[PDB]
């Protein structure tokens, strides 16, 4: 199995998730 | 080896493709949500409302900034903002807290930004058109308006004020 | 050169391209310091006396860096590479035509830009009215790509004439779907220039409708980003795996990424118009959903590429979860520059995904966040990929060798650029989150954004770091370009195209994907569907308004 690839996409997902959830929270604070 | 790795890579890429697809869909679901709540008020009403930039200061609801605040509901106020080079009228905009504020904003010269600091109100202002957004201020006090769209050399100093009374 | 005249043409596209980049980038560190709350413009105005405002410099920067350099690069890469794969000569008359169109258009547009006659920024939103020489000169520059489009479709059809019942080769397929996409993409701006911008700037009409301009603009406005991106992808996909010491793990998956870009790159422009009036929310939602879709091919790309790098790293001795990373050719700048660019693309695409989410755009629209998003994208990944190409492409095109020393300086420029870009990215996102506007001479209102004190520091450091990188890159480019030594065994040596790993492909999908005409039509229908109704309404109620010059 492509362990390295999976690591990279793990990081990619976490980044997207922190980013998206982050800005969503901020949107609601300002709502 | 090379034959094996190809099967494994592709096997997991299909996994990944499905997972990211879900995540994107879940976002879509979460975005669809916000359109159902009051926070969606800041989204501009998509309707076209043409005005004449050249005469907007001589005649109409933008002509007397002192009267740009108008009670249109039991708990609702329309405000006729002019974003121009380089400032906003009225200054300040005064609205009461808890009331739904319908901002009708336009420009007599170039395109400006209307971004109310601390809030989700962030709308482009186009000459010839009235931008319409809706907000209810939940905390009293002094919010700042910022012009986030380049409008010339006065851009960096173009600021406005909304005062929210208890 | 007599045998491969396409080398000299491609060379001219690259050099003029980097020239644009260098002059464009001279304004970079100064803008970085500005978002760091530091005013070093008096210094710049002594150094370059014709610069009248921060905003004239911002125009030069965007036009030169984001429009000029990137296009020239796209034209260089997505013409030469398909041509070298197919071992066929491009239509040379056409190739010089397109170069001259780009050069002449650039020079003509440069005239009013340098003269402070078109300080409108790279979006030139009406009613900000620029000099006719800017709109014309821009038009002739952009059109030069239609000539590129022809050339590649030509090469393509000719090959297919000689090779019926054969599938289109990987690079050529990429380049075809690329150009065809760009043609549809480009129709927005063409329409805007022809129906509005040109007539208006010449005096033919009194006003322009700002909303219809913005809408037609962003038609081309988004896909132009993928137009910048794909040439770097084509290198990352079909070349980088070799430089890394491995192979492309999938040919069909590369084609799929690219196909999806043809289909989903144009019908998404409203994501720039989230805070525009007079556009129905239901269309803003549709576009947002379609924008979320277009992020799929890059998500896909992320894996395919990462897999390819793992394969390379394992082949070179790497063992474990992280061991394949350290096993890679980190001594080779041609490998380092793109890989670094992909790393920053992580947060870059992540910020993009936020931008697309309709209501979430209100949090960040028009703040320093956006600049933070796109610098990771174009100013890092695209730029670095072009930078790293010097170390394989320039020798291939000129015969001039890359000395050991020059390779070491190459690593340095690349790393410093990458790091400065990261640093700046942190400073801008954070500043955008603090409501700090984009496109603003903020060091001239030094008491306006005290909350942004921290991210300002990152911005400053980023400014000096990137000043150093740019300086080193200037020295370094001229060291190789104006080098005495020349070796024609290098010019005749093959392009480092990677091989494709041994996997029975699914010949079915490849064949379907090869039905290009079909896919071109579909892509066109999707644009008619996503833009058609809205433009119909806008043209039915045009409200043109006087121009203004406020600089
Ligand atoms: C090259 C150029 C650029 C690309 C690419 C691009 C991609 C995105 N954009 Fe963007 N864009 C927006 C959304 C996105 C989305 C959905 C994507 C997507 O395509 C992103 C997909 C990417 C990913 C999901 C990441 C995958 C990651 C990969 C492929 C790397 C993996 C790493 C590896 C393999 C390394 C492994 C290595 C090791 C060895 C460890 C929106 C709105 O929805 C706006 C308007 C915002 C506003 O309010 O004004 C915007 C703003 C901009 C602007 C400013 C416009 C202006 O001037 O007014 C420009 C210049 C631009 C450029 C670019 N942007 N964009
Ligand atoms: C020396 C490195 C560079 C630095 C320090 C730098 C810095 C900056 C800064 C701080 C801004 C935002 C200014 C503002 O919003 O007022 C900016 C904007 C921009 N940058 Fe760069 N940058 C560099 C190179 C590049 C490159 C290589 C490109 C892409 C090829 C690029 C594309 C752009 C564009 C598209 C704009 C937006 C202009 C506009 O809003 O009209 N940057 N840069
Ligand atoms: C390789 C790719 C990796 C990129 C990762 C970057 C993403 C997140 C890191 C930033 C962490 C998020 C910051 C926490 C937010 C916070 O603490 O909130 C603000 C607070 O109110 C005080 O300003
Ligand atoms: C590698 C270089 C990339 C640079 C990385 C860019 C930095 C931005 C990072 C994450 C965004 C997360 C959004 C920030 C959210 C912070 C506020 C928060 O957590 O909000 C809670 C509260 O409800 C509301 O105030
Ligand atoms: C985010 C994780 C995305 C990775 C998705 C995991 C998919 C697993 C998969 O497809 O694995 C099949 C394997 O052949 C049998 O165990
Ligand atoms: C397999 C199972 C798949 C399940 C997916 C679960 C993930 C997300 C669901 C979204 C939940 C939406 C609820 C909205 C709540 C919200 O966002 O509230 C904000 C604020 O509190 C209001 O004022
Ligand atoms: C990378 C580092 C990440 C760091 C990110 C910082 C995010 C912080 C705040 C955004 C949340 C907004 C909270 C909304 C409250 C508005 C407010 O306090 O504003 C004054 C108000 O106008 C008085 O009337
Ligand atoms: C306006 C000037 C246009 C000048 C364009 C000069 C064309 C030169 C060129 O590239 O064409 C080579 C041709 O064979 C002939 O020398
Ligand atoms: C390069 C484009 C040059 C000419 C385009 C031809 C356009 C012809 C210009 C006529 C415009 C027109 O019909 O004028 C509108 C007038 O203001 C209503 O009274
Ligand atoms: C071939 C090269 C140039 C065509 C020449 C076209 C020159 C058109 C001159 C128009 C001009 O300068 O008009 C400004 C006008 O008053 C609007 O504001
Ligand atoms: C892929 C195509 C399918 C995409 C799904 C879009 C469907 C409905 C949009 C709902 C629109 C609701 C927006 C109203 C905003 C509002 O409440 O206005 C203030
Ligand atoms: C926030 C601003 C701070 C910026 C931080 C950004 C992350 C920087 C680098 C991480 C890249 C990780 C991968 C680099 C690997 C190099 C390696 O393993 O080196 C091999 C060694 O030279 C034997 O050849
Ligand atoms: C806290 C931090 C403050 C930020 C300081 C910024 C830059 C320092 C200079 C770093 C120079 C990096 C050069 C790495 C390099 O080029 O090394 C090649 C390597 O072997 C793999 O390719
Ligand atoms: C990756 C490299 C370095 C970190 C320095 C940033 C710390 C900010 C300290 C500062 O400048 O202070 C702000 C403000 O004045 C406080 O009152
Ligand atoms: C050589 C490798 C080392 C790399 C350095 C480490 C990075 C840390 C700081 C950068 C300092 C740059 C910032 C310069 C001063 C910032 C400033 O102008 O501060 C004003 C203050 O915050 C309000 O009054
Ligand atoms: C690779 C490049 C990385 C090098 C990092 C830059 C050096 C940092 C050490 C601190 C510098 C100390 C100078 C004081 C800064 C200061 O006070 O700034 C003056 C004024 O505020 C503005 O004009
Ligand atoms: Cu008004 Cu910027
Ligand atoms: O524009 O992404
Ligand atoms: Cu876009």
């Amino acid at each position: 199995k492509p362990k390295g690839a999976l690591a990279v996409i793990l990081v990619l997902t976490l980044t997207i998730l922190v980013f998206w959830l982050g800005v969503y929270a901020v949107f609601f604070a300002r709502g | 080896d090379e034959h094996k790795a190809h099967k494994a890579i592709l096997a997991y890429e299909k996994g990944w493709l499905a997972f990211s697809l879900a995540m994107l869909f879940v976002f879509i679901a979460l975005i669809a949500y916000t359109l159902a709540t009051h926070t969606a008020g800041v989204i501009p009403a998509g309707k076209l409302e043409r005005v004449d930039p050249t005469t907007v200061r001589q005649e109409g609801p933008w002509a007397d900034p002192a009267q740009a605040v108008v009670q249109t509901g039991p708990n609702q106020y329309t405000v006729y903002v002019l974003a121009f080079a380089f400032g906003y009228q009225p200054n300040p905009i005064e609205v009461p807290q808890g009331a739904e504020i319908v901002f009708k904003i336009t420009s007599p010269d170039v395109i400006h930004g209307f971004h109310v600091e601390g809030t989700n109100i962030n709308v482009e202002v186009l000459p010839g058109e009235v931008s319409t957004v809706r907000y209810t201020f939940k905390r009293p006090g002094e919010y700042r308006i910022i012009c986030n769209q380049y409008c010339g050399l006065g851009h960096q100093n173009m600021f406005g004020t909304i005062v929210v009374k208890e | 050169y007599e045998a491969y005249p396409e080398k000299k043409a491609t060379l001219y596209f690259l050099v003029l391209g980097f020239l644009a980049l260098i002059v464009g980038s001279l304004f970079g560190p100064f803008q970085a310091l500005n978002y760091g709350n530091v005013d070093a413009y008096p210094l710049l105005k002594r150094l370059l006396p014709f610069v009248q405002s921060y905003y004239q410099g911002l125009t030069l920067h965007g036009v030169l860096n984001a429009i000029v350099f990137t296009q020239l690069f796209a034209q260089a890469i997505m013409v030469y590479l398909p041509a070298r794969e197919l071992n066929m000569r491009p239509n040379m008359g056409l190739m010089w035509l397109s170069w001259w169109m780009a050069f002449i258009g650039l020079v003509v547009f440069a005239l009013p830009l340098l003269a402070n006659e078109a300080t409108v920024l790279y979006t030139f939103y009406p009613p900000l009215k620029g000099h006719w020489a800017f709109y014309l000169g821009a038009s002739v520059f952009v059109l030069s790509t239609w000539v590129s489009i022809y050339i590649v479709l030509d090469l393509w059809r000719r090959w297919k004439a000689a090779n019926p019942g054969k599938v289109t080769p990987l690079v050529t397929y990429m380049a075809v779907v690329f150009w065809l996409m760009w043609f549809l993409a480009s129709l927005g701006l063409v329409l805007e220039a022809v129906l509005f911008l040109l007539p208006w700037s010449f005096g033919l009409v009194e006003g322009v409708d700002p909303l219809v301009a913005r809408t037609l603009f962003w038609w081309t406005g988004h896909p132009i980003a993928y137009f910048w991106l794909l040439p770097a992808y084509a290198i990352i996909y079909t070349i980088l795996p070799k430089q890394a010491g491995g192979k492309l793990v999938s040919d069909p998956m590369a084609r799929l990424a690219f196909l999806l870009f043809l289909l989903l790159s144009t019908p998404v422009g409203f994501h720039h118009q989230f805070a525009d009036p007079g556009i129905d929310p239901t269309w803003k939602m549709i576009h947002s959903v379609l924008t979320l879709f277009v992020a799929v091919p890059s998500l896909m790309t992320a894996f395919t590429v990462a897999a390819s790098l793992e394969f390379a790293g394992r082949l070179r001795g790497g063992r474990g979860l992280f061991g394949w990373i350290r096993a890679l050719p980190w001594d080779n700048p041609a490998f380092v520059a793109p890989v670094l660019g992909l790393l920053g693309f992580i947060p870059g695409g992540a910020g993009g995904i936020v931008n697309a989410s309709f209501t979430l755009d209100y949090v960040v629209h028009n703040t320093a966040w956006v600049p933070g998003h796109f610098h990771l994208q174009v100013a890092s990944l695209v730029t670095l990929t072009a930078m790293g190409s010097l170390y394989w492409l320039l020798p291939n095109l000129t015969g001039k060798p890359i000395s050991d020393a020059q390779r070491r300086l190459g690593l340095a420029v690349v790393w410093l650029w990458f790091l400065g870009m990261m640093i700046m990215a942190v400073g801008l996102h954070w500043a955008g989150l603090l409501n700090v506007p984009r496109r603003a001479y903020i060091a001239q209102v030094p008491d306006a954004y005290p909350h942004a004190a921290v991210p300002m520091v990152f911005n400053v450091l980023a400014g000096i770091v990137l000043l150093v990188a740019l300086l080193l890159f200037i020295y370094g480019l001229f060291s190789v370009l104006l080098s005495r030594e020349r070796k024609p065994e290098l010019a005749e040596a093959p392009l480092p195209f990677a091989e494709v790993i041994s996997g029975p492909e699914d010949r079915r999908l490849v064949l379907a994907m090869d039905r290009i005409g079909f896919w071109f039509a579909v892509a066109a229908i999707l644009v008619v569907l996503a833009y058609g109704p809205t433009l119909v309404q806008l043209f039915g109620h045009l409200n043109p308004v006087p121009g203004w010059r406020l600089w």
